[PDB]
């Protein structure tokens, strides 16, 4: 055999809502100052230092979930005094930093600037989606499926199915925003919802507001899977024809797989 | 041994079926619980019988002439190829593939090794410009099949398969490549992450399963040529489309 390696400590950011990253409140490396969203940039309060024994820290106060249960916000504090279960963290490929030992999340109720953080019933929501990183810009991609047509955007509120592929039509441009959302990139003002959490279900362009249904997951198989539904994006009957996208039974078959390719 | 084998005629090909095509070849190399976030781990020397050491490649090119190259299960590496009594291995061949690939045939060596770099060097030309596709694959297992086997042709094969068998990038570059029956050349992304796989590799088995941020970064790279740095999985992923994982490390 051969062992892999322990990683030592790796600053990178954290971004989770609307394109804002997590920080600490003024900058301040004080205890008990909050965990709240906003616009990123150059700023320690907002790097992350990621270490071994499963710890997340700026300025060295280790980031601690303060009180803990259901509602409880985030915050920063001494390491050593800081309580031992509220200072581990989890960062799952779902896209969100569970908490250990309580098993709530670090969810943004609202996406809204200066937001103050806080652990909450994990529901799978874009509110309740991270990604740590220091490339804070999402990636424009077109989502190529069936029949190699890719994804086409319609209109507020309508339908989405796949057209054929075009480099240039922005109704095929998605940016994949770190909020585990996938949202217009002429317009990340709606995001991919779904209309239910059964198959068959239809799928569409709805607003974007953190809904459990605007939460997806690129599953390494091909598939991009609703994250509170296990039900997979496939093409309805793979009659393209029928313009209609929906969730459904993860079959493992072509109609249900996805190729995000860049620009 | 009778090692198994894919097949992919150029003719009458149509983008489902080198999708396809490529999905079996995985299938094959790709086999071991050992797997980190859904992507498998080519097993290692140790891990793998030379009974099924290699696994073979049926091109067939349009005018049906069909060539074969042997992958090492163990990387989805083109070991050797053999055309009509003829087989080639690079100035390296082992024993293992000298006395187990292509038995019957003429087993005459080539003189540069599989390495990328060995292979431009050896054709005169680098990667960014030997146009691949329908066509370029045609005119490849031809070159090998009947000059005996060149370099070109040979990195023309290199990334239309075992290229695209890890990535899903090159996948559907090939696949729009034979829809629309287009050539096309390698960017600095596609060449990138083609330079990137042992990197990636351990970076992912490092974070280990079901851990997004990496110990370190990737680097690859954007059209412009700009540097394009990926820390987590995610992007890995929905960048490089990444579909198969080179053994490093074990998991810890
Ligand atoms: C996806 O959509 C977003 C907008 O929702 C695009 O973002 C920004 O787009 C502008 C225009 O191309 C980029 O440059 C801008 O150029 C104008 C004209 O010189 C200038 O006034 C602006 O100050 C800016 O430099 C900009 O770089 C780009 N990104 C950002 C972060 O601003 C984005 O380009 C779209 N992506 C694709 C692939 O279409
Ligand atoms: N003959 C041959 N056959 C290949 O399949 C191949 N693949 C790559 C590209 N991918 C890799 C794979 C492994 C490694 C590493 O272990 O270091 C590096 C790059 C480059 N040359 C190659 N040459
Ligand atoms: O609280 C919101 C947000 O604001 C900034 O905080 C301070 C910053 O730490 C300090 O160095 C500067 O002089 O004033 C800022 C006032 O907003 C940070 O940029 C950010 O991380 C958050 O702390």
């Amino acid at each position: 055999g051969e062992t892999c390696a322990i990683p030592a400590p790796f600053t990178r950011r954290i971004v989770g809502r609307d394109g804002l990253c997590v920080d600490v409140r003024n900058g301040y490396d004080t205890d008990g100052t909050p965990i709240q969203l906003w616009p990123c940039g150059t700023q320690r309060n907002q790097q992350w230092t990621f270490y071994n024994d499963k710890t997340i820290r700026s300025m060295g106060k280790c980031m601690t979930a303060n009180g803990l249960n259901s509602g409880s916000y985030i915050m920063i504090t001494d390491c050593s005094t800081a309580a031992e279960d509220a200072t581990k963290w989890e960062v799952l490929i779902d896209g969100s930093i569970i908490n250990p030992s309580s098993g709530l999340v670090m969810t943004a109720p609202s996406g809204a600037s200066r937001t103050t953080l806080l652990l909450e019933n994990n529901i799978h929501a874009a509110s309740q989606g991270w990604t740590v990183s220091n490339d804070v810009q999402p990636i424009a991609t077109l989502i190529v499926g069936y029949n190699e047509m890719c994804l086409q955007a319609n209109g507020e509120n309508n339908n989405v199915w796949m057209e054929d592929c075009d480099v240039t039509s922005v109704q095929q441009q998605w940016a994949l925003f770190d909020d585990r959302t996938i949202r217009v990139n002429n317009s990340r003002g709606l995001c991919v919802t779904s209309n239910g959490y059964v198959s068959k279900d239809l799928i569409v362009i709805r607003k974007c507001q953190g809904l459990a249904t605007q939460r997806w997951f690129f599953n390494s198989d091909g598939s991009v899977v609703n994250l509170k539904s296990t039900r997979v994006m496939d093409v309805k009957e793979s009659d393209v024809s029928l313009q209609e996208v929906i969730i459904f039974p993860a079959t493992g078959n072509p109609n249900q797989q996805w190729r995000t390719q860049v620009p | 041994i009778d090692y198994p084998s894919v097949s992919f005629n150029l003719a009458g090909a149509k983008s489902t079926t080198y999708r396809d095509f490529l999905k079996n070849l995985r299938d094959r190399v790709a086999t071991g619980t050992y797997e980190v976030n859904g992507l498998p781990v080519l097993r290692r020397e140790s891990e793998v019988q030379v009974k099924n050491r290699f696994v073979l490649v049926r091109l067939t090119n349009y005018n049906g002439d069909t060539v074969t190259s042997a992958v090492d299960v163990t990387n989805l590496y083109l070991v050797a190829f053999s055309a009509n009594g003829n087989s080639y291995f690079f100035k390296d061949a082992t024993e293992l593939q000298k006395s187990n690939l292509f038995l019957g045939t003429t087993q005459h060596t080539l003189s540069f090794t599989g390495n990328y770099d060995n292979l431009e060097t050896a054709a005169g030309t680098r990667r960014e410009s030997i146009e691949l596709g329908p066509n370029p694959l045609d005119g490849a297992i031809t070159s090998l099949w009947y000059d005996g086997g060149v370099a070109r042709s040979l990195l023309v094969l290199i990334q239309m398969v075992p290229e695209a068998a890890r990535f899903r990038y090159i996948e559907q570059e090939v696949r729009r490549s034979l829809q629309q029956l287009t050539s096309f050349t390698p960017n600095a992304l596609m060449l990138s992450m083609e330079n990137n796989w042992s990197s990636m590799s351990l970076e992912v088995q490092l974070s280990g399963d079901n851990v997004s941020p990496f110990s370190g970064t990737v680097q690859l790279q954007n059209y412009d040529h700009t540097p394009r740095l990926v820390d987590n999985f995610e992007e890995l992923y929905k960048i490089t489309g990444i579909a198969i994982l080179l053994f490093r490390c074990v998991a810890t």
